[PDB]
RNA sequence: AGCUUUACUGCAGGCUGUCGCUGAG
RNA sequence: CGCACGGAGGCGAAGAACCACAGAUUUCCGAAUGAGAAUCUCUAACAAUUGCUUCGCGCAAUGAGGAACCCCGAGAACUGAAACAUCUCAGUAUCGGGAGGAACAGAAAACGCAACGUGAUGUCGUUAGUAACCGCGAGUGAACGCGAUACAGCCCAAAC
């Protein structure tokens, strides 16, 4: 949603890096959160978290990195 | 690629690690070892680790009681998450 | 004129006489402290070989295989059996021993596949043979108008379904007319009973 | 008995499978774990 | 070695290959069992050629009794490899023919006198 | 069906002759 | 936002869902191939067998699967004969090996309605329960030809 596959081919091949460590650590700390029964959450991000470093991922072999 | 630490393993006893003797809890994925567990955790968090344990857990996963060193805090590192 | 090949052949007609006997007095004495299944550089009957399809070429292997002479080596039955079904002695396998040599040879190289075979003589207890084979996956071989044709995957194996020379006669498919009826098109859509 | 990582992952499994369907499910299906194992009366494998 | 029933001393032999590089160069030369055992047979054979480590001896087992009853005059090589060299191959040769020498059918005759009395 | 034997008929196995391997005087 | 009609929340006009084609990802065991192991582990790997070979795993091949069909091998007994041994059940059941999308067969050392005739090979119909076999018992059992289907004829060895 937020994040848009231009938004990803417009990246260089170091800023999709970056952005991947950025979109894996909100996971990790959304499942901290979820481990901790925190209810503060919004599930639909935990799953959108998913399929955006999907994409990235899937963009960074397109491109060739 | 699998990733080392999964989650915080937060429960009474984890707690008490944490208060008591500046120990953090991990799930962590089985195919870790203690000096892989170790240093994802330093880097995740930025502190230094003293010393890692390990257990083969009854759920499938494995879980890590990291301590910390006396220059770090448990409660704050885990405080921001 | 004669060719020289003419002269292997002629020998050969009579392995017993001449020169050809004392070479096989002399060969048969390292050839039984060879394997089963010995890489020869030459074919040892040329004219033969050449007559088969074999060719100096690369890609054309040789191979002198030795299989025991006799009948079946059978097991006494271990259950009823009506008279006729006792037997043990007499009893005689339906692949002739130079099928059998064909199959070892083949297992030996499984990337390989058997063009043809011929007989190399025998002494009391053994049989030998010489199996041609060939690498279908060599382009030496991939390009030559006259052996490509084993390439094709259907011809995969083809030692093992009987379409070998010695295996089309062993199944009495020599035969057009009186005879055949039951051998041709194949033993098995016949019954059996060829 | 010793059991192995292996044996144990399966031990695990076998654990988690034996829990309930979850009290939402019979309402979104507007209305049973046909495999609720118990330790004694039943046999697993290995 | 079954075909073979008499030995030809080194320094014959290398006499013998020397003219057969002459007679490559200069008069005409068959190269290989085939192209041998037709000369012999065709007659145009003056001096032919045997290896000695033919591998099967079937290859050209032949050759002496078919030159025996012929006239012509044969020689073994104690090598493949060296009479395929002088016959001017880049292969070995079981057996040669010098088919009508030239400017060696001096030495030729020789060579075939210095055999039939080597016997 | 299991068992027996100088029941009927066969099949292993043992003994023995012969052919091949197998040659010189 | 699957089966699946909940709750919370989210995605979609930046055209989502959904469908077609193509691509990415594709843990471990598994022919399972570095070695060992009840799906894990130990210290760079075409293990093993082969072909070629720059003789170095450098380039390649094989392995296993598949509903049955197909080809090559091994091959019963109950049963029928109103007993039973040959015969029959049956080259069946089952076993070993192997290919393909179909297999196999196939351009006459054929046929032999004997001819001044036919003209590769499968298969279908028929020839026929005929010929032939058989304690001449019970049973077993073709072919040539003909009418069809489909059609297609070639390559070596050797001589030179
Ligand atoms: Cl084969
Ligand atoms: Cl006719
Ligand atoms: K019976
Ligand atoms: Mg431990
Ligand atoms: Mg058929
Ligand atoms: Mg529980
Ligand atoms: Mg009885
Ligand atoms: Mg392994
Ligand atoms: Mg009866
Ligand atoms: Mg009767
Ligand atoms: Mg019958
Ligand atoms: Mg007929
Ligand atoms: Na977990
Ligand atoms: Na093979
Ligand atoms: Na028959
Ligand atoms: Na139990
Ligand atoms: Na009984
Ligand atoms: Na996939
Ligand atoms: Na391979
Ligand atoms: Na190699
Ligand atoms: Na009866
Ligand atoms: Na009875
Ligand atoms: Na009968
Ligand atoms: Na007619
Ligand atoms: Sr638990
Ligand atoms: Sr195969
Ligand atoms: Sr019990
Ligand atoms: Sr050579
Ligand atoms: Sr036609």
């Amino acid at each position: 949603t937020v994040l848009h596959v231009q938004e990803i081919r417009d990246m260089t091949p170091a800023e999709r890096e970056a952005e991947l460590d950025d979109l894996k650590t909100e996971l990790l700390n959304a499942r901290a959160v979820q481990a901790a029964g925190g209810a503060p959450e919004n599930p639909g991000r935990i799953k959108e978290l998913r399929k955006a470093i999907a994409r990235i991922k899937t963009i960074q072999g397109e491109e060739g990195d | 690629s699998w990733d080392v630490i999964k989650h915080p393993h937060v429960t009474e006893k984890a707690m008490n690690d944490m208060d008591f003797q500046n120990k953090l809890q991990f799930a962590v994925d089985d195919r870790a070892s203690k000096g892989e567990v170790a240093d994802a955790v330093e880097e995740q968090y930025d502190v230094t680790v003293e010393q890692v344990n390990t257990q083969n857990t009854m759920d499938g996963e494995k879980k890590a009681v990291v301590r910390l060193s006396e220059d770090d805090d448990a409660q704050e590192v885990a405080s921001r998450i | 004129a004669r060719s020289a090949y003419s002269y292997i052949r002629d020998a050969w007609e009579n392995p017993g006489d001449g020169q050809l006997a004392e070479l096989q007095w002399q060969r048969q004495q390292e050839w039984r402290n060879e394997g089963a299944v010995e890489r020869i550089e030459r074919p040892t009957r040329l004219d033969k070989a050449r007559s088969q399809g074999y060719k100096a070429k690369q890609g054309v292997i040789v191979a002198r295989v030795s299989v025991r002479k006799g009948s079946a080596r059978k097991r006494r039955h271990k259950a009823g059996r009506r008279s006729k079904r006792q037997g043990v002695t007499r009893i005689t396998r339906r692949k002739d021993i130079q099928r059998v040599a064909e199959e070892r040879a083949s297992r030996t190289f499984p990337n390989l596949r058997v063009l043809n075979s011929y007989s190399v003589g025998q002494d009391g207890r053994q049989k030998w043979h010489e199996v041609i084979l060939i690498d279908p996956n060599h382009p030496a071989i991939q390009n030559d108008d006259d052996l490509s044709w084993i390439c094709a995957d259907d011809q995969a194996d083809r030692v093992f379904r009987g379409l070998t020379g010695a295996g089309r006669r062993n199944r009495g498919l020599s035969g057009k007319g009186k005879g055949s009826e039951k051998t041709r098109p194949s033993l098995r859509s016949n019954g059996g009973k060829g | 008995g010793k059991k192995s990582k292996a044996t144990k992952k399966r031990l695990a499994k076998l654990d988690n499978q034996n829990s309930r369907v979850p009290a939402w499910v019979m309402l979104k299906t507007d209305r049973r774990n046909h495999k609720r194992r118990h330790w004694r009366r039943n046999d697993t494998d290995e | 070695p079954v075909y073979v029933d008499f030995d030809v001393p080194a320094d014959l032999e290398d006499d013998a290959l020397e003219a057969l590089e002459v007679a490559r160069d200069t008069g005409a030369v068959k190269k290989g069992t085939n192209e041998t055992t037709k000369s012999i047979e065709r007659g145009s054979a003056e001096l032919v050629f045997v290896a000695e480590d033919v591998q099967p001896e079937e290859i050209v087992m032949h050759i002496p009794e078919l030159a025996d009853e012929k006239g012509v005059p044969f020689i073994f090589v104690e090598q493949q490899d060296d009479l395929g060299h002088a016959a001017g191959l880049e292969v070995g040769s079981a057996a040669a023919a010098v088919t009508d020498a030239g400017e060696a059918d001096a030495d030729v005759e020789d060579i075939a006198d210095k055999v039939e009395e080597l016997r």
